[PDB]
């Protein structure tokens, strides 16, 4: 459940 | 230097991209903490040799990312990097 975005 | 260990980055908002990805997040079982995911190639954190990927997340210009949402963290970030007035910007880290 781990998300992961570009700033 | 001890795990975990407090830290305090500053990095210029001249880039235009800040260049890393965030992960975790509160909702997040597995990370609830948020951490720089990827330093990418172009963007204002590359240029820091104090940043690493894996870093945990704890405060961007004053603004606390301890407990937060992943969402909450991306929009925290993003307000302070645009912020272009606040440099350089003020990073609070938790080293591996
Ligand atoms: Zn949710
Ligand atoms: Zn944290």
């Amino acid at each position: 459940d781990v998300e992961i975005t570009l700033v | 230097v001890s795990t975990g260990a407090l830290r305090t980055i500053t990095l210029s908002k001249m880039k235009q991209s800040l260049g890393i990805s965030i992960s975790g997040g509160i909702e997040s079982k597995v990370q609830p903490m948020v951490k720089i995911e990827k330093i990418f190639p172009g963007g204002a954190a590359f240029l820091c040799g104090d940043l690493q990927a894996g870093f945990e997340l704890v405060a961007v210009d004053g603004e606390s990312l301890e407990q937060v949402t992943h969402q909450r963290a991306v929009d925290t970030i993003r307000r302070a990097y645009r912020n272009k007035a606040r440099e350089p910007m003020e990073l609070v880290v938790r080293v591996p």
